[PDB]
C-alpha cells in the first residue's frame, strides 16, 4: 500500500506540475488574434 | 383611436374580479378564530 | 366547536376545586409554554425523556399528583421525579433554579398558573394527540 | 451615460465605470458605506429585539454573536452583563456610514469623473502594473494592521470570549500566543477532510491569536513589496492586465474565502462559541447520545456493555482507528469535541469510569440543551425536523450564517467564471463576436 | 411588427381620464371585495365553515360524504347538527 | 353570406386574435382560471376530503387548493343541475363540483387552443408543428387529469388543483404505484431534463457564437428581424462541440426538430405510464429479487430499501389521505424501524 | 525550444478532440473515475454503506440488474474522513467499506470541473465568446452538492447519492422525509426551470422548424434544405414571430433571435442553480416549509390542509428509512 501511495502521489504530481507550468507558459498569447 | 374593443373587455374580465379578489383576500388577514 | 368556558374549566387542587380560565389566560398561558416549555415539550411529550409525557392520566398518577393547578405550579417551583423520591430542578427548569435556567427568571406567580392551565386544558382539546407523539401528528 | 457612446445596456451600466476612476471610486465608497450601514443598522436591531435571559441563538442574532465573542458585554459561561458596548459598536458603525455615503454621493455625481488630470496620485490606469501593485501594496498593509488590531484586543484590552477556558468559559487574556510556525502554518497543511478540518480545526485562542500575528507581519511585508517592486517577466505573460481581469480575480477569491467561512461557521466551536451561536450539527448529535446515555444508565443500565439491534454497541462503540466513542448515527460525528465533552475523555477515547461517576449535573444540562437545539429548521422558522408540528420558533444562526454564505460564494464563482472569460475575450479582441470577414475556424484545417 | 390598431397602453396608463376614472372604480372594487369577507357573505354563498362551523362542541369525527345521490341531505344534515 | 361575414370578425388581426377557436376557448380557458381563482379563495374541501383549501380558511398559496370530489361521487360528472348539487350552487362547490367543472372546460379550453394553433398557422403561411408539440401536453392532462381516474375508483385520486396538492399525487405515486421504478417515467424524465439541456446548450451556443454585427459591448442592438444573415457562426459551433464532446449538429433544421422531438417524445411516454397506473399495472417490482430476498434475509439492495419506503408511506398517510375507508390504525401495527 | 513544442501540441486546435491544460488533468481523472465505475457496478462486493454491518449489495455479479444496480457511497463510520486504497489494510476491507464510492466521485468531480474550463480554453483558442462553460455551471453545481456539499453538511459521504438509478430515487424518498424538499422555493425554481427548459425547448423547435423556408420535395427530407455553413438563414423569423405574436400577443413575443436565444440560455440555468443551491442549502438543514398544524379552528382543533397530508407520508419514509441505524427519538445526523 505504501508503493501505491507513493505512485499515485508522484502521478498526481506530475501531471499538477503540467497543469501550472502549461498556463504559465504565455497562455493568453495563445489565441486566433 | 377605438375606447371599447375586444381588448378591452379582455382587460376587464382579468382585471375586474382581480382586485375584487385582492380586496376579499386582504380583509381575510384580519379574521380571527 | 369553540372554546367554551367547560373546557377552560380545569381542577384547581386535589379535591374537587375548580378554576375556570379566561381565553386569553389561555391564550397567556400557550404563548409562556412556547417560551420555556416548547424546546423539550412540544405536543406533551418529552424528547429528554420520551417515557414521560404531558398528559392529564400520567399527571394524575405521578407522586405528588400534578393533574391539578396546585401540583404543576409546585413543580415549576420545586420539581421531582415520578414519584418524587428525589428533587430534580438541578437538571429541569424551574424557580429554584432560575439561575442555571434563566428563562425562569421573568416567571410570576401569575405566569405560572396560566402555564399549568394550558397543560390541562390542551388535551382536552387535541384528545390523545397531546403527548401522543408523531402517530397523532 | 448611454449605450450609443458608452456600449452598455443599462442593466451593464455599471461598466461604463470602468475608465473613470472618479465615478468608479464613489460606487466603492458609497457601497462600502451600504456596508458599514447594515452593521450598525442590524446591530442596534437585534439588541431592541434582545432578551438578556434567552440563549442569543434563540433570537435569531448573528451580529451580537460577533461582539460577545471578542469579550464584550460577556462574563462566566458567556451570560450578557452589559448591553452598552453592543449598543456602542451599532452607533459608531452606523455613523461612520453617513461619512461614506456623503463622500460616496460627492465622488460619483459631483466630484470630478476621472482622477488622471487633477490627482497623478490618486489616478490610476488599469494597464499600469507599477501603479496597480503599490495600491495594492496600501491595502494590503491596511489589511495587516487590522489583524493586529484583533491581536491588540486580545493581549492588551480586554481579550476575548474563551469557551475552553477552567471552569467554564470566560473573557481570557491570551498572554503566549503561538507563534511556532510548525502549528501556526501546519494547518495550512492539513487535510480538509474529517479528523483533519484544515484550518478550520484551530480549537484554542492562542493559536487564533498567533495566526493572526503572522497574517498582520506578512500582509504588511507584502504590503511594502509591492509597493517597492513592479510585477516580473512571468507575471506579465502569465496574468491579463485589465480592470475587469482584477475583479474577476478577487471574485474568485471572495469565493474561495465564502466557502471557508461556511465549513469554519458549521463545524468550528471555537471563534463561533456554542454558547453565543448554538451547538454545531456534530455537537447536537453527540449531545443526544449524551443525553440517554445518562438517563438509561440512571435507571441501572450498563452502557458498556449494552448491545445494539445492529450488534454495535447501543451507547459506546469503537471509532475506526479503535478510539471509544458514541453509538448509534453519531458515530459520523466522533471528531467532535466540545468543553462539556472533553472532562469526560480519556487517552483512549471516552472513558467508561468517568461516565459511571464524574458526569456533572451541569453536563447533563449543556446536552439536553443542545439536544433540543439542533441546527435543523424550516425555512418559515419552525424549530425541529420536517416532519415536526409547529410550536417552537427556531432555526440556528449556523444554518442561517452557513446557508447564506454558500449561495454567495457560489454566486460569486459564477461571477469569477463570468468576468474572467470576458476579460479574456476583451484583452484578445472579440468579446463582441466573431469577425464575419476573418473567422479563426475557416482558416483551421478540417477535423477529419 | 407594426401595431394592431387599438390605443397603446402607455398613453392611456398615463392619460389622466384614465386616472380620474379608475382612481374610483379600483378602490370600489376592492372595498366591495372587502366587504365581501368582512360581511360573512362568502362564507353563506360557498357554504366555507366558519372557524366555528367546522365541529361540534364533542366531536373530531369528519363529517365526510358518503352517499352519493343523498349527499346534498347528507350535508345539510351535518349543517344542522351544528 | 353570414358565414362569410362573421368568418371576416373572427379572423380580423387584432391585439388578441380570435378566430373560430376562441367561441370555444375564450370561455372554456376563461372558466378554467376562473375556477381556480375562485376555489382556492373561498371554496372548502372540508366534506369531501376533510381539509382546509382556500385563503378564507388560513391557507397560504402552497397550500391552496381545488379539491377532487368526495369518493363517493365516483366518476359523476358533477354537474350543477346534476342530480347530485340539483341546482343548488353552494351544495355544488361542497360536493366538489367545481373541479369537475374546472377539470371540463380546461379540457375543451386545452382543445380549443390546440385548434388555435392550427387556425393562426393557416392563416400566417407556417407549418403546424407547434400544434402538434403541444399534444404532449394534452396527452399528459388527459391521462393524469382524466384517464387514470376514470381507472380507479373516482374523481377523488385524481391531481387537486394545487401546489402541495400536487405534492400529495407525488407521494402518493411513489409509495403506491412505486413510480419512479416505470420505464415510461424514466423516458419521461429523460426528456424533460434532456429538453432543458437542449434548450440551455443551444442558447448559450448560439450567444457565444455570435458573429460581430455592432460595435457595442450590448450584442442584443446587433440583430434585425429582416435580416438575410445567420447571427451566429454554425461553423465554429460545430467544431468546439465536435472537439469538446466529440459530436456536434451540422444541419439547423434537424437541430431544431431535434428540440422538438425530445420533450415531446418523453410527455408521450410519461403519458402511457400513467395510463398503465390507472389499471394498477405497475413497474412495482423485480420478481427475481423478492424471491432472493424472501430466501435470503443478507440480501439487500436499494430497491428493497424503496420498497420498505413505500410500505412506510401507505400505512401512515392512508388513513387521512382516504378518510372514507375509515382506516383505523393501532399504533403497534405501523411500520417503524428502531427509535423512531 | 523542446517543452514549446509539447505546449502548442496540448494547446492544438487541429487535435480531433481538444487536450488543454485543463484536459491534462480531466483525462486521467475521468479514465480512473470510468474505469473504477465500470468494475465496481460489475463486479464490486456488498458495502456497509450505513455503518450497521449490514452490507448493501450493488453489483450486477451480486444479484443486481441495470434499474438495481448502484456504488455503494461510503460507511457512515468513515464519515468525512478521507478513504483512499492505501489506508485499508486490503482491498477486501476497502470494498466493504464502500472505498470506490470516493475515488470514483473525487475523481469526477476534478474531472467534471476541468471539464467546464476545457469549455472556457476551446472557445478562447478559437476566437468565442466564453460563457457556455457558465451554463454548464448549473448541473456541475448539482452533481457538486448531492455528491460533496451534502455530505459535507450532514457528516458523511454515506449520505451522498449512490451512484445508480434505484439509489437515486433512495436520494431522493429520505432528502423530501427530512427537509421537505417539495415544499422549498429552490426546488419549486427547478421545476419551473426544467419544466420551463422542456416548454420552451419544443417551443422554439417547432416554430423554428414552422418557419422553414422550402428549398427541398416532398420525396426528400426537409433537413437537405440547409447546408452546413451557409450564410442565409434556413427559416423566416419574420413568419415565426408573426404567429406566435398571434397566438397570444405580439409583445409576449421575441423578435430578435439573439435575445430570444439568451432568454432559451438564461430560463433553465438560473433555475437549476437554485435548485443546486436548494440541496446546497438544506445540506445545512435549513428545510422548506413547515406549515403543519397552521389552520386553527376557533376551539383548538388541527384542521389539517395539503401540507398536513404531505406530512403523513414524511412521516413514512422517516420511520423506515435506515431502520436499523438509529438508537435514540430524534434524526439528526
Ligand atoms: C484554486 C483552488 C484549487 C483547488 C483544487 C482542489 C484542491 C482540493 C479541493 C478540496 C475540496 C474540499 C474537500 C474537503 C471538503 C470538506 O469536507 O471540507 C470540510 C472542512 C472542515 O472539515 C471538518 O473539520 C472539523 C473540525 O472541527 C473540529 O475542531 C473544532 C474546533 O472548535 C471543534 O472542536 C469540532 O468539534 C471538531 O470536530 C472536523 O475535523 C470534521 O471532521 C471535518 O469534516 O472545511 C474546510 O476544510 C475549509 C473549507 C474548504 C472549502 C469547502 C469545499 C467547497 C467546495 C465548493 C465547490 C463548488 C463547486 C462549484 C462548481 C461550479
Ligand atoms: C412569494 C414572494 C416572492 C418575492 C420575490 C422577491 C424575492 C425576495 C423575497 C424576499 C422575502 C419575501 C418575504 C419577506 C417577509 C419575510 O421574509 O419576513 C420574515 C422575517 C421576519 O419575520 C419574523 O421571522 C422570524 C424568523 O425567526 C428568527 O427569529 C426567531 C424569533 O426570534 C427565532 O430566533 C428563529 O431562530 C430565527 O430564525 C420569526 O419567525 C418571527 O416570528 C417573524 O415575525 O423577515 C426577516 O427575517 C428578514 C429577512 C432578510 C433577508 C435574510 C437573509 C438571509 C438569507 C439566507 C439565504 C439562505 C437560502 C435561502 C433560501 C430561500
Ligand atoms: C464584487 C462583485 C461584482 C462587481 C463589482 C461586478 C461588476 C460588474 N459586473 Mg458582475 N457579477 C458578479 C459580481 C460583480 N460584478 C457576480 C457574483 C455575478 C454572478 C451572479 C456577476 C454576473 C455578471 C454578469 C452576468 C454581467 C456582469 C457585468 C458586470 C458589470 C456591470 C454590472 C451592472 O451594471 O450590474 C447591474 C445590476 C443589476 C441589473 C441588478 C441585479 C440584481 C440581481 C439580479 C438580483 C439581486 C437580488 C437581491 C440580492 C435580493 C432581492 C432584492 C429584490 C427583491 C428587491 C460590472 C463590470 C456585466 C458585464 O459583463 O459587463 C461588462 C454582465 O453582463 N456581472
Ligand atoms: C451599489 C449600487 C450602485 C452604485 C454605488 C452605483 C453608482 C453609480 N452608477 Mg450604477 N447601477 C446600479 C447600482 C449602483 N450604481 C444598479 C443596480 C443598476 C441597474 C439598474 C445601475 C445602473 C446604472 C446605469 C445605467 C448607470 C449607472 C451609473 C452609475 C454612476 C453614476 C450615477 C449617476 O450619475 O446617477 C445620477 C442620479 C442622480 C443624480 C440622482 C441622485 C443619486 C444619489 C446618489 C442619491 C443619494 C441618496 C442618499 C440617501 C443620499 C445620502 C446623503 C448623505 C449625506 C447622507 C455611479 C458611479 C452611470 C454611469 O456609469 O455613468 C458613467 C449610468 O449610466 N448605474
Ligand atoms: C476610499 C477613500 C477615498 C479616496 C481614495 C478619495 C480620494 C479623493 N477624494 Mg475623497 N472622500 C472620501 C473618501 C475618499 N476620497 C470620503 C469617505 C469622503 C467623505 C468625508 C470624501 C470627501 C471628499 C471631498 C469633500 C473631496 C474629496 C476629494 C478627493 C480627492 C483628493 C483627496 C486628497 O487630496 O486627500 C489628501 C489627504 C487628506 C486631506 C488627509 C486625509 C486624512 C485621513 C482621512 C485620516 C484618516 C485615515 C484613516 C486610515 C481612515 C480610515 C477609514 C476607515 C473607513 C477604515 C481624491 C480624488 C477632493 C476632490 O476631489 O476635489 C476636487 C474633495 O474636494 N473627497
Ligand atoms: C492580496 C494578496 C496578494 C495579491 C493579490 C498579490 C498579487 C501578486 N503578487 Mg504578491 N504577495 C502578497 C500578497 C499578494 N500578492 C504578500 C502578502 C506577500 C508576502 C509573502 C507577497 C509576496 C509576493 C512575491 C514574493 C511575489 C509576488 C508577486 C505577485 C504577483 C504574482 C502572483 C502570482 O503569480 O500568484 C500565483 C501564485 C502561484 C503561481 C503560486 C503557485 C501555485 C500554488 C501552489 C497555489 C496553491 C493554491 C491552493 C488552493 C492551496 C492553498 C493553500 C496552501 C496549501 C498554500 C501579483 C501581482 C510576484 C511578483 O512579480 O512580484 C513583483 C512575486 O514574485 N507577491
Ligand atoms: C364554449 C362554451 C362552453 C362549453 C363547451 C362548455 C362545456 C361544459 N360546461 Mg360550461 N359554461 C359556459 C360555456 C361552455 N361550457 C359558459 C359561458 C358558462 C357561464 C354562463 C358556463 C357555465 C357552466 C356551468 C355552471 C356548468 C357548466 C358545465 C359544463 C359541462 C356540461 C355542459 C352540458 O352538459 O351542456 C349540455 C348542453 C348542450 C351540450 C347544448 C346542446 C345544444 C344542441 C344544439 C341541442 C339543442 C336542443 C334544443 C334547443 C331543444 C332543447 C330542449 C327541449 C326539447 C326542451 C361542459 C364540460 C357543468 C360542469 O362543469 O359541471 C361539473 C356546469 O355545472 N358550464
Ligand atoms: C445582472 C444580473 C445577473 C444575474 C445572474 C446572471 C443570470 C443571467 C446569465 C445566465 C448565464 C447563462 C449562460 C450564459 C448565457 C450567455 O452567454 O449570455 C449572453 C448575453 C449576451 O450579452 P453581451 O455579451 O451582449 O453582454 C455581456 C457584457 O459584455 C455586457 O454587455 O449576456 C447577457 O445577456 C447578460 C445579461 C445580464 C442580465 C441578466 C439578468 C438575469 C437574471 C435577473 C434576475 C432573475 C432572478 C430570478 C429569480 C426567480
Ligand atoms: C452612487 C449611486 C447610488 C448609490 C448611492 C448610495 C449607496 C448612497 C449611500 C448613502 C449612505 C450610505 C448614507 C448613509 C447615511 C447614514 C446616516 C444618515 C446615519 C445617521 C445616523 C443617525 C441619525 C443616528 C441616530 C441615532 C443616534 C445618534 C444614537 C442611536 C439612535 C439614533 C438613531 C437616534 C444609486 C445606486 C442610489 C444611484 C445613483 C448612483
Ligand atoms: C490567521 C489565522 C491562522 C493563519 C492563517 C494563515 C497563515 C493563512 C495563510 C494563508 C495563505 C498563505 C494562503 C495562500 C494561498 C495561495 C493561493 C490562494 C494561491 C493561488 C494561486 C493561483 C490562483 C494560481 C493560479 C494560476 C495557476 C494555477 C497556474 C498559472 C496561472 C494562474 C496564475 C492563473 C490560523 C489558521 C493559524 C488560525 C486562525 C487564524
Ligand atoms: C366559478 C363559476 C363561475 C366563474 C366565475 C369566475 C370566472 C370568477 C373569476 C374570478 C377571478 C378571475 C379572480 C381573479 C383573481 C386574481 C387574483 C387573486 C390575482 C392575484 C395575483 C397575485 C397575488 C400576484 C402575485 C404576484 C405575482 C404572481 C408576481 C410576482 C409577485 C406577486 C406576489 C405580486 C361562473 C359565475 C361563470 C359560473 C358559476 C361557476
Ligand atoms: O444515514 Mn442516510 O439518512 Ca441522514 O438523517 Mn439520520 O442519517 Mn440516516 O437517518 Mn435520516
Ligand atoms: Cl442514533
Ligand atoms: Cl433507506
Ligand atoms: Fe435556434
Amino acid at each position: 500500500m505504501e508503493t501505491l501511495k507513493i505512485t499515485v502521489y508522484i502521478v498526481v504530481t506530475f501531471f499538477v506540475l503540467l497543469f501550472v507550468f502549461g498556463f504559465l507558459s504565455g497562455d493568453p498569447a495563445r489565441n486566433p488574434k | 383611436y377605438p375606447i371599447f374593443t375586444v381588448r378591452w373587455v379582455a382587460v376587464h374580465t382579468l382585471a375586474v374580479p382581480t382586485i375584487f379578489f385582492l380586496g376579499a383576500i386582504a380583509a381575510m388577514q384580519f379574521i380571527q378564530r | 366547536a369553540e372554546l367554551t368556558p367547560e373546557v377552560l374549566t380545569v381542577p384547581l387542587n386535589s379535591e374537587g376545586k375548580t378554576i375556570t380560565l379566561t381565553e386569553k389566560q389561555y391564550l397567556e398561558g400557550k404563548r409562556l409554554f412556547q417560551y420555556a416549555c416548547a424546546s423539550c415539550h412540544v405536543g406533551g411529550i418529552t424528547k429528554t425523556n420520551p417515557s414521560l409525557d404531558l398528559r392529564t392520566e400520567t399527571l394524575a398518577l405521578a407522586t405528588p399528583p400534578r393533574d391539578n393547578i396546585e401540583g404543576l405550579v409546585d413543580y415549576m417551583k420545586n420539581p421531582t421525579t415520578y414519584d418524587g423520591e428525589q428533587e430534580i430542578a438541578e437538571v429541569h427548569p424551574s424557580l429554584r433554579s432560575a439561575d442555571i435556567f434563566p428563562k425562569m427568571r421573568n416567571l410570576t406567580e401569575k405566569d405560572l398558573v396560566a402555564i399549568a392551565g394550558h397543560i390541562l386544558v390542551e388535551p382536552k382539546i387535541l384528545g390523545d394527540k397531546w403527548g401522543g407523539g408523531k402517530v397523532y401528528y | 451615460r448611454d449605450q450609443e457612446s458608452s456600449g452598455f445596456a443599462w442593466w451593464a451600466g455599471n461598466a461604463r465605470l470602468i475608465n473613470l476612476s472618479g465615478k468608479l471610486l464613489g460606487a466603492h465608497v458609497a457601497h462600502a458605506g451600504l456596508i458599514v450601514f447594515w452593521a450598525g443598522a442590524m446591530t442596534l436591531f437585534e439588541l431592541a429585539h434582545f432578551i438578556p435571559e434567552k440563549p442569543m441563538y434563540e433570537q435569531g442574532l448573528i451580529l451580537i454573536p460577533h461582539i460577545a465573542t471578542l469579550g464584550w458585554g460577556v462574563g462566566p459561561g458567556g451570560e450578557v452583563v452589559d448591553t452598552f458596548p453592543f449598543f456602542v459598536v451599532g452607533v459608531v458603525h452606523l455613523i461612520s456610514s453617513a461619512v461614506l455615503g456623503f463622500g460616496g454621493v460627492y465622488h460619483a455625481i459631483r466630484g470630478p469623473e476621472t482622477l488622471e488630470e487633477y490627482s497623478s496620485f490618486f489616478g490610476y490606469d488599469w494597464k499600469d502594473k507599477n501603479k496597480m501593485t503599490t495600491i495594492l501594496g496600501f491595502h494590503l498593509i491596511v489589511l495587516g494592521i487590522g489583524a493586529l488590531l484583533l491581536v491588540a484586543k486580545a493581549m492588551f484590552f480586554g481579550g476575548l470570549y474563551d469557551t475552553w477556558a477552567p471552569g467554564g468559559g470566560d473573557v481570557r487574556v491570551i498572554t503566549n500566543p503561538t507563534l511556532d510556525p510548525r502549528v501556526i502554518f501546519g494547518y495550512l497543511l492539513k487535510s480538509p477532510f474529517g479528523g483533519e478540518g484544515w484550518i478550520v480545526s484551530v480549537n484554542n485562542l492562542e493559536d487564533v491569536v498567533g495566526g493572526h500575528i503572522w497574517i498582520g507581519l506578512i500582509c504588511i511585508a507584502g504590503g511594502i513589496w509591492h509597493i517597492l517592486t513592479t510585477p516580473f517577466g512571468w507575471a506579465r505573460r502569465a496574468f491579463i492586465w485589465s480592470g475587469e481581469a482584477y475583479l474577476s480575480y478577487s471574485l474568485g477569491a471572495l469565493s474561495m474565502m465564502g466557502f471557508i467561512a461556511t465549513c469554519f461557521v458549521w463545524f468550528n466551536n471555537t471563534v463561533y462559541p456554542s454558547e453565543f451561536y448554538g451547538p454545531t450539527g456534530p455537537e447536537a448529535s453527540q449531545a443526544q447520545a449524551m443525553t440517554f446515555l445518562i438517563r438509561d444508565q440512571k435507571l441501572g443500565a450498563n452502557v458498556g456493555s449494552a448491545q445494539g439491534p445492529t450488534g454495535l454497541g447501543k451507547y459506546l462503540m469503537r471509532s475506526p482507528t479503535g478510539e471509544i466513542i458514541f453509538g448509534g448515527e453519531t458515530m459520523r460525528f466522533w471528531d467532535f469535541r466540545g468543553p462539556w465533552l472533553e472532562p469526560l475523555r480519556g487517552p483512549n477515547g471516552l472513558d467508561l469510569n468517568k461516565i459511571k461517576n464524574d458526569i456533572q449535573p451541569w453536563q447533563e444540562r449543556r446536552a439536553a440543551e443542545y439536544m433540543t437545539h439542533a441546527p435543523l429548521g424550516s425555512l418559515n422558522s419552525v424549530g425541529g425536523v420536517a416532519t415536526e408540528i409547529n410550536s417552537v420558533n427556531f432555526v440556528s444562526p449556523r444554518s442561517w450564517l452557513a446557508t447564506s454564505h454558500f449561495v454567495l460564494a457560489f454566486f460569486f464563482l459564477v461571477g469569477h467564471l463570468w468576468h474572467a472569460g470576458r476579460a479574456r475575450a476583451a484583452a484578445a479582441g472579440f468579446e463582441k463576436g466573431i469577425d464575419r470577414e476573418s473567422e479563426p475556424v475557416l482558416s483551421m484545417p478540417s477535423l477529419d | 411588427a407594426g401595431t394592431t390598431g387599438e390605443r397603446p397602453f402607455s398613453d392611456i396608463i398615463t392619460s389622466v381620464r384614465y386616472w380620474v376614472i379608475h382612481s374610483i372604480t379600483i378602490p370600489a372594487l376592492f372595498i366591495a371585495g372587502w366587504l365581501f369577507v368582512s360581511t360573512g357573505l362568502a362564507y353563506d354563498v360557498f357554504g366555507t365553515p366558519r372557524p366555528d362551523s367546522y365541529y361540534a362542541q364533542e366531536q373530531r369525527s369528519i363529517p365526510l360524504v358518503t352517499d352519493r345521490f343523498e349527499a346534498k341531505q347528507q350535508v345539510e344534515t351535518f349543517l344542522e347538527q351544528l | 353570406g353570414w358565414f362569410d361575414i362573421l368568418d371576416d370578425w373572427l379572423k380580423r388581426d387584432r391585439f388578441v386574435f380570435v378566430g373560430w377557436s376562441g367561441i370555444l376557448l375564450f370561455p372554456c380557458a376563461y372558466l378554467a382560471l376562473g375556477g381556480w381563482l375562485t376555489g382556492t379563495t373561498f371554496v372548502t374541501s372540508w366534506y369531501t376530503h376533510g381539509l382546509a383549501s382556500s385563503y378564507l380558511e388560513g391557507c397560504n398559496f402552497l397550500t391552496v387548493a381545488v379539491s377532487t370530489p368526495a369518493n363517493s361521487m365516483g366518476h359523476s360528472l358533477l354537474l350543477l343541475w346534476g342530480p347530485e348539487a340539483q341546482g343548488d350552487f353552494t351544495r355544488w362547490c361542497q360536493l366538489g363540483g367545481l373541479w369537475t367543472f374546472i377539470a371540463l372546460h380546461g379540457a375543451f379550453g386545452l382543445i380549443g387552443f390546440m385548434l388555435r394553433q392550427f387556425e393562426i398557422a393557416r392563416l400566417v403561411g407556417v407549418r403546424p408543428y407547434n400544434a402538434i408539440a403541444f399534444s404532449a401536453p394534452i396527452a399528459v392532462f388527459v391521462s393524469v387529469f382524466l384517464i387514470y381516474p376514470l381507472g380507479q375508483s373516482s374523481w377523488f385520486f385524481a391531481p387537486s388543483f394545487g401546489v402541495a396538492a400536487i405534492f400529495r399525487f407525488l407521494l402518493f405515486f411513489q409509495g403506491f404505484h412505486n413510480w419512479t421504478l416505470n420505464p415510461f417515467h424514466m423516458m419521461g424524465v429523460a426528456g424533460v431534463l434532456g429538453g432543458a439541456l437542449l434548450c440551455a446548450i443551444h442558447g448559450a451556443t448560439v450567444e457565444n457564437t455570435l458573429f460581430q454585427d455592432g460595435e457595442g459591448a450590448s450584442t442584443f442592438r446587433a440583430f434585425n428581424p429582416t435580416q438575410a444573415e445567420e447571427t451566429y457562426s454554425m461553423v465554429t459551433a460545430n467544431r468546439f462541440w465536435s472537439q469538446i464532446f466529440g459530436i456536434a449538429f451540422s444541419n439547423k433544421r434537424w437541430l431544431h426538430f431535434f428540440m422538438l422531438f425530445v420533450p415531446v417524445t418523453g410527455l408521450w411516454m410519461s403519458a402511457i405510464g400513467v395510463v398503465g397506473l390507472a389499471l394498477n399495472l405497475r413497474s412495482y417490482d423485480f420478481i427475481s429479487q423478492e424471491i432472493r430476498a424472501a430466501e435470503d434475509p443478507e440480501f439487500e439492495t436499494f430497491y428493497t430499501k424503496n420498497l420498505l419506503l413505500n410500505e412506510g408511506i401507505r400505512a401512515w398517510m392512508a388513513p387521512q389521505d382516504q378518510p372514507h375507508e375509515n382506516f383505523v390504525f393501532p399504533e403497534e401495527v405501523l411500520p417503524r424501524g428502531n427509535a423512531l | 525550444n523542446l517543452w514549446e513544442r509539447f505546449c502548442n501540441w496540448v494547446t492544438s486546435t487541429d487535435n480531433r478532440l481538444y487536450v488543454g491544460w485543463f484536459g491534462v488533468i480531466m483525462i486521467p481523472t475521468l479514465l480512473a473515475a470510468t474505469i473504477c465505475f465500470v468494475i465496481a457496478f460489475i463486479a464490486a462486493p456488498p458495502v456497509d454503506i450505513d455503518g450497521i454491518r449490514e452490507p448493501v449489495s450493488g453489483s450486477l455479479l451480486y444479484g443486481n440488474n441495470i434499474i438495481t444496480g448502484a456504488v455503494v457511497p461510503s460507511s457512515n463510520a468513515i464519515g468525512l474522513h478521507f478513504y483512499p486504497i492505501w489506508e485499508a489494510a486490503s482491498l477486501d476491507e476497502w470494498l466493504y467499506n464502500g472505498g470506490p464510492y470516493q475515488l470514483i466521485i473525487f475523481h469526477f468531480l476534478l474531472g467534471a470541473s476541468c471539464y467546464m474550463g476545457r469549455q472556457w480554453e476551446l472557445s478562447y483558442r478559437l476566437g468565442m465568446r466564453p460563457w457556455i462553460c457558465v451554463a454548464y455551471s448549473a448541473p456541475l453545481a448539482s452533481a457538486f452538492a448531492v455528491f460533496l456539499i451534502y455530505p459535507i453538511g450532514q457528516g458523511s459521504f454515506s449520505d451522498g447519492m449512490p451512484l445508480g438509478i434505484s439509489g437515486t430515487f433512495n436520494f431522493m424518498i429520505v432528502f423530501q422525509a427530512e427537509h421537505n424538499i417539495l415544499m422549498h422555493p429552490f426546488h419549486q425554481l427547478g421545476v419551473a426551470g426544467v419544466f420551463g427548459g422542456a416548454l420552451f425547448c419544443a417551443m422554439h423547435g417547432s416554430l423554428v422548424t414552422s418557419s422553414l423556408i422550402r428549398e427541398t420535395t416532398e420525396t426528400e427530407s426537409a433537413n437537405y434544405g440547409y447546408k452546413f455553413g451557409q450564410e442565409e438563414e434556413t427559416y423566416n423569423i419574420v413568419a415565426a414571430h408573426g404567429y406566435f405574436g398571434r397566438l397570444i400577443f405580439q409583445y409576449a413575443s421575441f423578435n430578435n433571435s439573439r435575445s430570444l436565444h439568451f432568454f432559451l440560455a438564461a430560463w433553465p440555468v438560473v433555475g437549476v442553480w437554485f435548485t443546486a443551491l436548494g440541496i446546497s442549502t438544506m445540506a445545512f438543514n435549513l428545510n422548506g416549509f413547515n406549515f403543519n398544524h397552521s389552520v386553527i379552528d376557533a376551539k383548538g382543533n388541527v384542521i389539517n390542509t395539503w401540507a398536513d397530508i404531505i406530512n403523513r407520508a414524511n412521516l413514512g419514509m422517516e420511520v423506515m428509512h435506515e431502520r436499523n441505524a438509529h438508537n435514540f427519538p430524534l434524526d439528526l445526523a
